[PDB]
C-alpha cells in the first residue's frame, strides 16, 4: 500500500485524523505522566490541524473534565495575568 | 485510562 508518518501532506483527510488522533491521546497519555506542559503544547498543535477549537473545546469539557485546558487557557494570555497582578494586586477585598 | 480517543469514536 504506502507508508505511515505523522503530517504526511495534509490533503488527506484521514491523515490529519490519525495525527490529529495522535496528538490528542499522546498529550493525554503524557498528562498520565505529569508533562501539562506538553499537553498544553500538544492540544495547541490538535487545534492547529483541526481548525475548529471551539468544537474540541466542547467535546474535551465533555468527555472529562479537563484541568489541563485550564492550564492551556492560562499558557495562552500573559499580559492579561499581568493586569490582575497589579490592579487589585492579585487579589482585593469589598464592602 | 490514557486513551482520549472516547468521544473521536465519534468520526
Amino acid at each position: 500500500r504506502a507508508g505511515l508518518s505523522k503530517l504526511p501532506d495534509l490533503k488527506d483527510a484521514e491523515a490529519v485524523q490519525k495525527f490529529f488522533l495522535e496528538e490528542i491521546q499522546l498529550g493525554e497519555e503524557l498528562l498520565a505522566q505529569g508533562d501539562y506542559e506538553k499537553g498544553v503544547d500538544h492540544l495547541t498543535n490538535a487545534i492547529a490541524v483541526c481548525g475548529q477549537p471551539q468544537q474540541l473545546l466542547q467535546v474535551l469539557q465533555q468527555t472529562l473534565p479537563p484541568p489541563v485546558f485550564q492550564m492551556l487557557l492560562t499558557k495562552l494570555p500573559t499580559i492579561s495575568q499581568r493586569i490582575v497582578s497589579a490592579q487589585s494586586l492579585g487579589e482585593d477585598d469589598v464592602e | 485510562g490514557p486513551r482520549l480517543s472516547r468521544l473521536l469514536s465519534y468520526a
